[PDB]
C-alpha cells in the first residue's frame, strides 16, 4: 500500500508536469 | 560557480539550486554555521544534499559552498587513543576548545592535532635519490609505547627522493618528503587525505590461516573466526551483543583495535574509555593499557542519522590504513542494523521505491561493499609486510527475528554467524550463542593450523558438536513422552551435554578466571569431557546385557568427586600456565582409574 | 628425481613450444602485413555521409 | 516457537494442522474418559 | 603419503602455472603484431596528410560527414592550425550540398580561439552552437572505428583461421 | 544583549490544506523549524512548526488541529526562531497543559533563560557513567534489578495493569536534593487526577513539575510534551545541579501520536505502520539522561509504555528495549493473583547492575546472589511447564524444590504493599532466606568463597 | 554490414540518481545501445540505454555514478547494441564482470562479434536431450540424474556448502573429452573466488575453463550483463565450435538482486516482494539458452546455483526458476546439520529429464524402478518418523531403518569420491534389501526377480 500509493502520486506529478 | 543556494530542506536532505559543476558525493558546507553535507543526487541545475548534522534553522537564502572533494579522513599520527564522530572530528579536542558539554554543530575542528610534536626517524637506508613507490614506509613514528605508526606514502604517487627530514621532532604539517616526478617536484607531510568511499589499493589478497583468539570458550571451539575474516553477531535486545564486542576489544590477539559505535548508546562509549586505561596487557614483558591500541569512532543515537553512514566508512578507512603498516587490525562494527536504518530514513526523503520492509533496493550492495573490505592481504610498498582486517559486525534485528532484510542480506556475505538466542538470556547462560543455528566456514581452512599446534582438536569438535546435536532431538522426546522410557546410551548423552552447557558454553565474563581463557585451557577441559563421554560409552556398550551392569546411577552416585573435578575445572586463573596442562592430565588420571574401579 | 624430471619438462616446452608459436605467427604476419594495410587504409578514405530518418 | 515461513499458503496448512490436532485431542479425551469409566467400575467390582 | 602426495601436487601446480604462462606469453605476443600494425597504419595516415590533392578530397567528405550527422542549425568546425585554409575551401564546397539533401539551411563558421593539438594526424572536430554535442571526425578517431569492426578480418587474414567452425 | 528585533511578517496567503498540513505560498526565506502563529477567522489562536520548505512554499503543521482554517481570511503570522520553551526554576510546583501553558490559574512563567526543546547531544567524551545506586524500596527493582542515578529504564506494562500505581510509588520513596519532572501523555481524567492528588499528599509538590496532557488534548501536542519535559529537566540538572527524576507516562501513547502524524506526511512505514525514523525519535527523548563531568546534577528516566496485546515483539517495547539501559517487566499473571508490584523478574534486566553493586557500594554478595536467584527462577519456571504435562506426582525430589521455591518466591520476595519500602539490606536478608530452603551444591552460580558465610544463619 | 559514421559525443547530461544518468537533446537515440562515459577525472565507464523518449535517453552506467558531474562529463554514443568480442581464445582465461581480463592478460582478438542478448532458437529444430551426464554424486545419478543439455539448478541456502558440490561436478563431469566448463561468478566473496580459481588449477583443468568473476567489490550493475555475456561465449563454443560446454552460473539470487536495484531506480511498478514484474522473462532469456541443436554436434548444459532467502522455496527467485528450468536439486539445511556432504534433500529435488536418460539402452534395466522405490520408502518414512517422536507397528521400525541408512550411506559420499552409475545402483539395491520382496510395490516382478537376491 506504500509502493502503490507512491506510484499514484508519481502519476500525478508527471501529469501536472505535462500540464 | 563556486557556491550554491538552498532551495528546500526536508529533514536531513537539502535541495540546493544554482549548483551545476558539482559531482556526485562531493563535500559541500550548507548554512551560515556551515553544516557538513554530501551530495547524493542531482537533477539538472539542483543537487540533493544529505547533511551530517542537524538541519534546524537552515533557511532558503543560505549559501552552500562546495569543495570539490569527496568525504575524506585525515590519516596520520595522533589517531590512536582519541575518540571521533562520524565525520572524524576529535571529541577530546572539541570539549577542551569550547569548554562546553555539547557539540556546537558548526565547528571545523582539525581531525589531527597540528600542535603536538612527534619524534620522527627515517626508514634506515632511505637515501636521497633512491627510487620510491606508492605505499612504502619512509619513516617510523612511535605514537605510544605499543604502536609504531609507520609513516607511508599515498598510493597514488611515486618518484625519486630529493629531500628527507633528519631524525627529530616535527609537527604534522612539516614537510618531511619531497619527490621528483617528470613534471613537478611534489611536497609531502606526515598526514594524508583519503576518500572513505574508495577502497584502499593493495598488492594481492591472501588466504586466511591464523585464527582470531577471542577468549570465549564456545566461540574459539565450535565456530572459530580467523584474522582476515568477517563475522556477524545478531540477537535481540538484552542478549549481550556488545559484551562480546567489548570482550573482543580487550583480549584479542590483534595488533590494533578500532571500535565503531553506529547508533549505539551514549553510556556504552563512556563505558569503554573509562575502564580501558586500567586494563594493561603485555607484549614484550612490559605492561601498558589497551587505550594505546584502541581508536573509537563514536556516533551515538542522539547524533544525527546521516552521519551513521559516515561512521562506518570512516572506521573501515582507519582500519584499512593501519592494515597498510602490517598490523593485524580488527574492527567491531556496532551495530550495522542502525546503519541500515540510516539508509531507510535517507531514501524515504528522496521518494525512492522501497524493497522488502522499507529498506532501499541497494541494501545488499552497501553491506557487500563494506564487509568485503576485510581480509588478510600482502600490502603495497617495498618492505613487504602482510597485514589483516577482521570485521565483527553486530546486527540488531527487530524482535529477535532472523528473517529480516538486514540479517538475510548479511548472511550471504559473512562467513561466521554467532546467532545469539533470547531464551538463553532469561536463564543466565552467558554467552548466549545458540550452538544449533550458528555456523562458521572457516573450519576446512583452519585444520591445517590445527595439525601444527593443537593436533587433537579436530576430532574433539566433531564429537562435541555431535553430543549437542543429539541432545536437541532427545529434548523434544522427554518433553512429550517423558524421560522414564529413555535408553541408557541416551541418558548418558543427556547428562554430559548438560555438563557441557554449564561448564564449557557458560562463561562468566566478570570473574577473574573466565574473563579471558586461553586456547590451551579451552582445549584442556574439552579433551576431558569428551573422553568422559567416550569412557562412559564403554560402560554401557560392551557389557550391554550379560552382567548386572552399570546403570549409570552407579556412576552418578560414586563418581561424584571426579565429576566435581570436571564441574570445577574452569576455575584456573592465569597465575598458572603449565600447571593447567598437568591438572588436565591429573583429573584425567582420576577419570582413568575409575573405569577399573 | 622428480625435480630433475619436472625441470626437464621446463627445458622442453618454454623454449620450443612458446618460441615456435611466436615465430610461427611472426612469419605468417609478415607475408600478409601489407594486404590488410591497404584494406584498412582503403577504408579510412571511404567517406559516404548518409543521414537516415530525416 | 515459530515453525515455517509465513505470508502465503502456510496459513491454510497450519489451519489443517490445527483442526486435526483440535479434534485429535477430543478423540483421545473420549478414549481416556471411557478408559477411566472402565477403570472406575472395575474398582468397585 | 604426505611426502609423495605434496610433491606430485606441487608438480601439478608448477605444470599448471607453466602451461598458463605458455598461453599468456603467446597471447601477449599476439598484441605486438597488432599494436604495431595500428602504429604502422598511424604512420601512413600522415603521408596521406602530406599530399594535398588527396588530403583535400578526403577533407571535402570528412567535413561533409560531420555536417550531415550533426544536423544543427548552427555548427562550428574545429581543426588544426595548418589546415585552416584547407578546410575553409572544403566547407564552402560543402555548403550548397547540405542544402540539396537536407532542406535545412545551416551556417558553419570555423573558430579561431581554439585549435586541435599538433599530435593529431588530421581531420576535424565539428561542434554545435551550444558547444555541447561533438562529432569527433579526426584521423586518430576514424581509424579506431574501423580498427574495431575489422578485428575478425585482421585475425583471419593475418593469422591462421581456426580449424573448428560452423 | 543578543536578540532579534526585526518585526515579524504576517502572511494571508495559505494555499493548500490537506489533513494537519497547511501549505503556505509567497513566503520569503522560510527556515526549517520555525513556529508560526495561525490566527483563525473566528479569533482562535493556533500555533505550529514548519515541517519542510521548498523555494517559496512552506508546509507548516498545526498543533491544535486544522478544523476551521480558511483559504482567504486566515492570517498565518511567522516567527523567525525555533521553538524555545520558557524555562525557569519556578516551574517547580505548577501544573502545565500540553504545549506550554499553566492549568491551575497561575501566571505565565518569567523564564530567566529560553532553551531549545530539541536540545543538543551530550559529548560522549565528557559524559560520565552512572555509578551511584538509587534506592527504590521495591525489592523487585531495588534488589534484583538495581538502577543507578542517571540510568534510563522503562516500565513494561499493559492496559489494566497498575503501572501508574507503582510508578508513583518510586516517585514517592526514592533515595533534600531530589526533583521530579512528570509528563502525562494520553492519560485518562482519572490517571491525571490520581497523579495530581498523589503529590498533593506527601508534600512533594514543592519539587514536582507535572506536565499534564489529557486524552482530549490535540494529538500533535503529544509530540512536544516529552520534549519540554526533558529540557525543563535539562535545566534543573546540568545548569542548576540537582538530581531530577523524569517519568514519562504512556510512552506507548506518544508513539501513536507519532504514527498518526507520519501517516499524514505519507512517508516510509516501518513495522506495523510506525514510521521509519521511530528509532531516532524515541532516542532523542531517551538519551537525555546520565551524568556529566563538570556538574553535580543528574537526570534519570523511568518512562512507562503499555505494550499492545502483551507482546514484547511489538515495536513499542522493541525499539525502547534497544535504546534504554534495561527494562522492568510487569506481569499480568501475577496481577491476577493479587501480588502487589506485579513484576516478574525473568525478562526484566537492568544493564547497570554490574557497576552499582560491590564492596564499595552495597554488600558484595548482592551482585552474585542475583545470578543465582535468576537460576532458581528460570529452572523452576520450566518445572511448572513440566507439571502441566506429565503430572504432579512424576516430579523428582530435585524439581519439587524448584516448585517449592517458586511458590514462596512470588509472595515473599515480592508484594511489599503499596506503602512499605525496604532497603537493600532488608531485601537480601529476606532474599537469602529463600535460598536457604534449597540445599547446598545446587547453587551453581555462587562460588564457594562467598557461599561459606551467608548459608549458615 | 559494418558501421562507419563517426560517433557523436554528448556533454549534456541532465540528471543522475543511483545507477542512472539521464541525457537530453539526443538526436535519434537507439534502445539497448552502449555508451562511454568519460569522467572529468578521465575515467571511462560504459553503459546500456534503458529508455528513450523523444530527445531524452536514460543510461545505466556499469561502474557506478560516483563522481559524475552535470557539465563536465562527456558521454559518447556507440551506434549499436552491446556486442562482446568472442573467440576460441576465451578459454583458459579469467575475466571480470563485464569483459575485462584479470590475470594481467590481453583483450581477446574477436573471432566474431556476437550479441549478448543472443538470438532466439527455432523450437522445431532443437533436438531432445537423451545422453546422460554422470556427475559422480550418488544423490544426483541415483535419484535425479541430469542429461546432457538439461538445465537444472542447485537450490541452496545461505551458509550451506553449495560451492564444494559445484566444483565436485566439475572434476567428476563426464559421460557414462572436450568438456569445456564455462563459469560465471556473480556476487561472490574473494574467499569464494579463491575456492573456484584455485580449484581449477589444482586438478590442472584450467586449460578449458572460462571462469568469469564479479566480486562484491565490483559494482552491482555489472551483475546484469554477466550471465548474458558468459552464455554467449558458451553459445559460441557449443553451436559454432562443436564443443560440449557446461555453464555453471552462480548465485542467481544475486543476479536477481541487482535486477531489483535497477528496477527500483527506474521507478517501475514492482511485483512480488520488490522484484520487477518482468523477472519471469528476465530469468527466462538466460535459462532457456540451453539444450542442443540438431544441426551440430555440440551441446550446452546449465547448472545455475541460487540461494533461497530464509530457506524459503516460495520466494520468487526459486519459484520462477522452477517454472523455467527442468527440475531442481534441493541441497537442504537440516541434512547439513547432521553433517552430510552433499546435504541434498531428495524429496523436493526433481529432474524432468531423468525419465528419458535411463533404461536398458542407456545405463541398465533397474534404474527406473530403484529410483522410484528409494523415493517411496523415503517419502513414507518421513511422516512416520514425525509420529515416532510423538511404535504402533513392527514394520514402522523398518521404515526408520531406511531413514538411518539412506542419509548416511547413500547420499553422503565425501568430497573426492566419484561413484559411477554402475556403482550407484548397487548401493541403492542394498538399501531395499532391508525391506521384503512384497513391500516394494512400485517395482514389477520381472525386474525384482534377478536383482533382489545377491
Ligand atoms: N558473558 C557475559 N558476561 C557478563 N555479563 C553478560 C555476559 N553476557 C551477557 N551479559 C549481560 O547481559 C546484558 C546485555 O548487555 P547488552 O550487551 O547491553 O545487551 P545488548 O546486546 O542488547 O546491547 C548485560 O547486563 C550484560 O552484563
Ligand atoms: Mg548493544
Amino acid at each position: 500500500f506504500y509502493r502503490l500509493k507512491k506510484i499514484q502520486e508519481k502519476k500525478k506529478i508527471l501529469k501536472e508536469k505535462s500540464d | 560557480s563556486t557556491f550554491g543556494y538552498v532551495h528546500g530542506v526536508s529533514g536531513p536532505v537539502v535541495t540546493a539550486c544554482d549548483m551545476a559543476g558539482a559531482a556526485m558525493y562531493e563535500l559541500v558546507r550548507v548554512g551560515h554555521s556551515e553544516l557538513v553535507g554530501e551530495i547524493i543526487r542531482l537533477e539538472g541545475d539542483m543537487a540533493t544534499i544529505q547533511v551530517y548534522e542537524e538541519t534546524s534553522g537552515v533557511s532558503v537564502g543560505d549559501p552552500v559552498l562546495r569543495t570539490g572533494k569527496p568525504l575524506s579522513v585525515e590519516l596520520g599520527p595522533g589517531i590512536m587513543g582519541a575518540i571521533f564522530d562520524g565525520i572524524q572530528r576529535p571529541l577530546s579536542d572539541i570539549s577542551s576548545q569550547t569548554q562546553s558539554i555539547y557539540i556546537p554543530r558548526g565547528v571545523n575542528v582539525s581531525a589531527l592535532s597540528r600542535d603536538v610534536k612527534w619524534d620522527f626517524t627515517p626508514c634506515k637506508n632511505l637515501r636521497v635519490g633512491s627510487h620510491i613507490t606508492g605505499g612504502d614506509i619512509y619513516g617510523i613514528v612511535n605514537e605510544n609505547s605499543l604502536i609504531k605508526h609507520k609513516i607511508m606514502l599515498p598510493p597514488r604517487n611515486r618518484g625519486t627522493v630529493t629531500y628527507i627530514a633528519p631524525p627529530g621532532n616535527y609537527d604534522t604539517s612539516d614537510v618531511v618528503l619531497e619527490l621528483e616526478f617528470e613534471g613537478i617536484k611534489e611536497k609531502f607531510s606526515m598526514v594524508q587525505v583519503w576518500p572513505v568511499r574508495q577502497v584502499r589499493p593493495v598488492t594481492e589478497k591472501l588466504p586466511a590461516n591464523h585464527p582470531l583468539l577471542t577468549g570465549q570458550r564456545v566461540l574459539d571451539a565450535l565456530f572459530p573466526c580467523v584474522q582476515g575474516g568477517t563475522t556477524a553477531i545478531p540477537g535481540a535486545f538484552g542478549c549481550g551483543k556488545t559484551v562480546i564486542s567489548q570482550s573482543l576489544s580487550k583480549y584479542s590477539n590483534s595488533d590494533v583495535i578500532i571500535y565503531v559505535g553506529c547508533g549505539e548508546r551514549g553510556n556504552e562509549m563512556s563505558e569503554v574509555l573509562r575502564d580501558f586505561p586500567e586494563l594493561t596487557m603485555e607484549v614484550d614483558g612490559k605492561v601498558e593499557s589497551i587505550m594505546k591500541r584502541t581508536a573509537l569512532v563514536a556516533n551515538t543515537s542522539n547524533m544525527p542519522v546521516a552521519a551513521r553512514e559516515a561512521s562506518i566508512y570512516t572506521g573501515i578507512t582507519l582500519s584499512e590504513y593501519f592494515r597498510d603498516m602490517g598490523y593485524h587490525v580488527s574492527m567491531m562494527a556496532d551495530s550495522t542494523s542502525r546503519w541500515a536504518e540510516a539508509l531507510r530514513e535517507i531514501s524515504g526523503r528522496l521518494a525512492e521505491m522501497p524493497a522488502d520492509s522499507g529498506y532501499p533496493a541497494y541494501l545488499g550492495a552497501r553491506l557487500a561493499s563494506f564487509y568485503e573490505r576485510a581480509g588478510r592481504v600482502k600490502c603495497l610498498g617495498n618492505p613487504e609486510r602482510e597485514g589483516s582486517v577482521s570485521i565483527v559486525g553486530a546486527v540488531s534485528p527487530p524482535g529477535g527475528d532472523f528473517s529480516d532484510p538486514v540479517t538475510s542480506a548479511t548472511l550471504g556475505i559473512v562467513q561466521v554467524f554467532w546467532g545469539l538466542d533470547k531464551k538463553l538470556a532469561q536463564r543466565k547462560h552467558f554467552p548466549s550463542v545458540n550452538w544449533l543455528i550458528s555456523y562458521s566456514k572457516y573450519m576446512r581452512a583452519l585444520d591445517e593450523y590445527y595439525d601444527k599446534h593443537f593436533t587433537e582438536f579436530v576430532p574433539l569438535r566433531t564429537k562435541a558438536k555431535e553430543i549437542l546435536q543429539e541432545e536437541e532431538d532427545l529434548a523434544e522426546i522427554v518433553q512429550l513422552v517423558g524421560k522414564a522410557s529413555l535408553a541408557e546410551t541416551d541418558k548418558i548423552t543427556l547428562e554430559v551435554a548438560k555438563l557441557i552447557k554449564d561448564d564449557f558454553l557458560q562463561q562468566n565474563g566478570y570473574t577473574p578466571y573466565d574473563r579471558f581463557c586461553p586456547f590451551y585451557k579451552t582445549v584442556g577441559m574439552l579433551s576431558n569431557m569428551i573422553a568422559f563421554y567416550d569412557m562412559a560409552r564403554r560402560a554401557v556398550e560392551t557389557t550391554a546385557q550379560s552382567d548386572n551392569k552399570i546403570t549409570w546411577s552407579i556412576i552418578r552416585e560414586h563418581m561424584g568427586e571426579i565429576l566435581y573435578k570436571l564441574s570445577s575445572m574452569k576455575f584456573k586463573d592465569p597465575v598458572k600456565d603449565g600447571e593447567a596442562k598437568i591438572k588436565a592430565d591429573y583429573a584425567q588420571l582420576l577419570e582413568d582409574m575409575q573405569n577399573a574401579f | 628425481q622428480a625435480a630433475m624430471g619436472s625441470q626437464g619438462n621446463l627445458s622442453a616446452e618454454v623454449e620450443q613450444a612458446t618460441r615456435r608459436q611466436v615465430q610461427g605467427m611472426q612469419s605468417s604476419q609478415q607475408r600478409n602485413r601489407e594486404r590488410v594495410l591497404a584494406q584498412l587504409l582503403g577504408m579510412v578514405c571511404d567517406v559516404r555521409p548518409q543521414v537516415h530518418p530525416n | 516457537r515459530i515453525e515455517i515461513f509465513p505470508s502465503r499458503m502456510a496459513q491454510t496448512i497450519m489451519k489443517a494442522r490445527l483442526k486435526g490436532a483440535q479434534t485429535g485431542r477430543n478423540l483421545l479425551k473420549k478414549k481416556s474418559d471411557a478408559l477411566t469409566l472402565r477403570f472406575r467400575q472395575i474398582l468397585k467390582k | 603419503e604426505k611426502k609423495e602426495k605434496q610433491i606430485e601436487q606441487q608438480k601439478k601446480i608448477q605444470m599448471s602455472n607453466l602451461m598458463n604462462q605458455a598461453r599468456l606469453k603467446v597471447l601477449r605476443a599476439r598484441d605486438d603484431l597488432i599494436t604495431d600494425l595500428l602504429n604502422e597504419a598511424k604512420q601512413r595516415l600522415s603521408k596521406v596528410v602530406k599530399d594535398t590533392t588527396r588530403y583535400q578530397v578526403l577533407l571535402d567528405g570528412l567535413v561533409l560527414q560531420g555536417l550531415y550527422q550533426l544536423l544543427e542549425p548552427r555548427m562550428i568546425v574545429r581543426c588544426r592550425k595548418q589546415d585552416f585554409p584547407l578546410v575553409k575551401a572544403a566547407v564552402q564546397k560543402a555548403i550548397p550540398v547540405y542544402k540539396v539533401a537536407t532542406k535545412r539551411d545551416v551556417d558553419v563558421q570555423i573558430d579561431q580561439e581554439a585549435y586541435l593539438p599538433e599530435e593529431i594526424a588530421g581531420g576535424v572536430e565539428i561542434y554545435n552552437g551550444d558547444r555541447k554535442i561533438k562529432v569527433s571526425n579526426t584521423l586518430e578517431s576514424r581509424l579506431d572505428l574501423i580498427a574495431q569492426q575489422m578485428m575478425p578480418e585482421v585475425r583471419g587474414a593475418l593469422f591462421g583461421a581456426n580449424a573448428n567452425r560452423k | 544583549r543578543n536578540y532579534l528585533s526585526q518585526p515579524r511578517l504576517t502572511y494571508k496567503t495559505v494555499s493548500g490544506v490537506n489533513g494537519p498540513l497547511v501549505i503556505l505560498d509567497h513566503v520569503k526565506f522560510p527556515r526549517y523549524a520555525e513556529i508560526v502563529h495561525l490566527t483563525l477567522p473566528d479569533g482562535t489562536k493556533r500555533s505550529g512548526q514548519v515541517l519542510e520548505v521548498s523555494g517559496s512554499k512552506a508546509v507548516v503543521q498545526v498543533f491544535e488541529g486544522t478544523s476551521g482554517i480558511d483559504a482567504k481570511k486566515t492570517s498565518c503570522e511567522f516567527t523567525g526562531d525555533i521553538l524555545r520553551t520558557p524555562v525557569s526554576e519556578d516551574m517547580l510546583g505548577r501544573v502545565f497543559n500540553g504545549s506550554g501553558k499553566p492549568i491551575d490559574r497561575g501566571p505565565v512563567v518569567l523564564a530567566e533563560d529560553f532553551l531549545d526543546i530539541m536540545g543538543q547531544p551530550i559529548n560522549p567524551q565528557c559524559r560520565i557513567y552512572p555509578e551511584e545506586m538509587i534506592q527504590t524500596g521495591i525489592s523487585a527493582i531495588d534488589g534484583m534489578n538495581s538502577i543507578a542515578r542517571g540510568q534510563k529504564i522503562p516500565i513494561f506494562s499493559a492496559a489494566g495493569l497498575p503501572h501508574n500505581e507503582i510508578a508513583a510509588q518510586i516517585c514517592r520513596q526514592a533515595g533534600e536534593n531530589f526533583a521530579i519532572v512528570f509528563a502525562a501523555m494520553g492519560v485518562n481524567m482519572e490517571t491525571a487526577r490520581f497523579f495530581k492528588s498523589d503529590f498533593e499528599e506527601n508534600g512533594s509538590m514543592d519539587n514536582v513539575c507535572l506536565f499534564l496532557n489529557l486524552a482530549n488534548d490535540p494529538t500533535i501536542e503529544r509530540i512536544i510534551t516529552p520534549r519540554l519535559a526533558l529540557t525543563t529537566a535539562e535545566f534543573l540538572a546540568y545548569q542548576c545541579e540537582k538530581h531530577v527524576l523524569v517519568i514519562l507516562t504512556d510512552m506507548s501513547s506518544y508513539a501513536e501520536a507519532l504514527r498518526e502524524v507520519s501517516a499524514a506526511r505519507e512517508e516510509v512505514p516501518g513495522r506495523r505502520g510506525f514510521p521509519g525514523y521511530m528509532y531516532t525519535d524515541l532516542a532523542t527523548i531517551y538519551e537525555r539522561a546520565g551524568r556529566v563531568e563538570g556538574r553535580n546534577g543528574s537526570i534519570t528516566q523511568i518512562p512507562i509504555l503499555t505494550m499492545p496485546n502483551d507482546d514484547i515483539t511489538h515495536p513499542i517495547p522493541d525499539l525502547t528495549g534497544y535504546i534504554t539501559e534495561g527494562q522492568i517487566y510487569v506481569d499480568r499473571q501475577l496481577h491476577n493473583r493479587q501480588i502487589y508490584p506485579p513484576i516478574n523478574v525473568l525478562p526484566s534486566l537492568s544493564r547497570l547492575m554490574k557497576s552499582a553493586i560491590g564492596e564499595g557500594m552495597t554488600r558484595k554478595d548482592h551482585a552474585d546472589v542475583s545470578n543465582q536467584l535468576y537460576a532458581c527462577y528460570a529452572i523452576g519456571k520450566d518445572v511448572q511447564a513440566m507439571k502441566a504435562v506429565v503430572g504432579e506426582e512424576a516430579l523428582t525430589s530435585d524439581d519439587l524444590l524448584y516448585l517449592e521455591f517458586l511458590q514462596k518466591f512470588e509472595r515473599n520476595f515480592i508484594a511489599q504493599g503499596p506503602y512499605e519500602n525496604r532497603t537493600v539490606y532488608e531485601t537480601l536478608d529476606i532474599g537469602w532466606q529463600l535460598l536457604r530452603i534449597f540445599p547446598k551444591e545446587m547453587l551453581k552460580r555462587i562460588p564457594q568463597s562467598t557461599l561459606s558465610e551467608f548459608y549458615p544463619r
